[PDB]
């Protein structure tokens, strides 16, 4: 295929992926009660440490 | 201009100049490993999560820094992410400082050409997400095994 892409339609070749959406999580509430400490990390944005005004 | 009995050239006698601690020992790696000047190294920054793009380019045809075998075959196991334009690309991601994606990629390619470089390498073969995969060709080999001569 990628010699017919190039070489006839003069075309870069295209790659698709397959993409399943991201897993339901409920609202999060200010006091999760009764909930293992890996709660805290469901809500996660990214994982790095933000030292905000440090 | 103190001095005292635990001072850096009595606990090591050896070396103790100014100088010493800042020398450039480039004789002790002269191979330099990937070099960058020769890299095309672009950052595509995004923001909503944060992920830094690192981008990595080099001709494989052009690149002289590796010798011929590596070129040849660092251009048969990798031909998904080759360019038309005879390009090798390397992606990274993870991190949010450009730093350690270019860390990654650096380390991607090394690994490309480690792995490239060892001639003993068996590349071997999983059975298990390879299994059907091994059948299909098999039941369509036996399709392909009607013998006419056609055309």
């Amino acid at each position: 295929v990628t010699r017919v892409f190039h070489q006839l339609l003069d075309m870069r070749e295209p790659v698709f992926e397959f993409v399943r959406p991201p897993p339901y999580h409920p609202k999060q509430k200010r006091f999760p009660h009764r909930q293992p400490l890996r709660y805290l990390d469901r809500y996660r944005d990214s994982h790095e440490p933000t030292y905000g005004i440090y | 201009e103190f001095q005292s009995i635990y001072s850096l050239d009595k606990l090591y006698p050896e070396s103790r100049g100014s100088d010493t601690a800042w020398r450039l020992p480039d004789d002790a790696k002269q191979a330099n490993d990937i070099p960058v000047d020769r890299l095309t190294i672009s950052y595509c920054r995004s923001s909503g999560k944060v992920n830094s793009k690192a981008e990595v380019r080099f001709h494989l045809a052009s690149a002289d820094w590796i010798a011929e075998p590596v070129r040849l075959k660092l251009a048969v196991k990798h031909k998904n992410r080759i360019n038309r334009s005879g390009e090798l690309i390397l992606t990274s991601e993870c991190s949010r400082y450009q730093f350690r994606n270019l860390a990654d990629c650096l380390q991607k390619l090394r690994d490309m050409i480690a792995e490239a470089s060892q001639p003993x390498x068996x590349x071997x073969x999983x059975x298990x997400x390879l299994r059907r995969s091994r059948i299909e060709n098999m039941n369509r080999e036996r399709l392909r095994k009607k013998r006419i001569s056609s055309a």
